[PDB]
């Protein structure tokens, strides 16, 4: 239906699928680096691996 | 031995290391390979963040295993 992207238990669903395809084992923290990018998940994995 | 290294691209670089190598030493071979500079090279496995400080003895790397290579870019 329509949940909210913001909620950990979700954690964007499809985008997680690519964080997790790419070996990360972060999920909390990769949905704050998901919305900080606005969909640019490898500027976000880049800086995420660095801090926050 | 034989390992894998999947850059955050999707890149698929194969090469060879030892269970004694260091990670600023595989990113030689790499920079090698492909030719961009260590400083710019960043070793992820599993997530955990592979330090240029460290050993493969350090983090247990085996053969056969799949490193994430992602690439910092200082440019936009």
């Amino acid at each position: 239906g329509s949940p909210e992207f913001q909620n950990p238990e979700v954690r964007f669903q499809q985008q997680l699928e690519q964080l997790s395809a790419m070996g990360f084992l972060n999920r909390e923290a990769n949905l704050q680096a998901l919305i900080a990018t606005g969909g640019d998940i490898n500027a976000a994995i880049e800086r995420l691996l660095g801090s926050s | 031995m034989q390992i894998f290294v999947k850059t955050l691209t999707g890149k698929t670089i194969t090469l060879e290391v030892e269970p004694s190598d260091t990670i600023e030493n595989v990113k030689a071979k790499i920079q090698d390979k492909e030719g961009i500079p260590p400083d710019q090279q960043r070793l992820i496995f599993a997530g955990k963040q592979l330090e240029d400080g460290r050993t493969l003895s350090d983090y247990n790397i085996q053969k056969e295993s799949t490193l994430h290579l992602v690439l910092r870019l200082r440019g936009g």
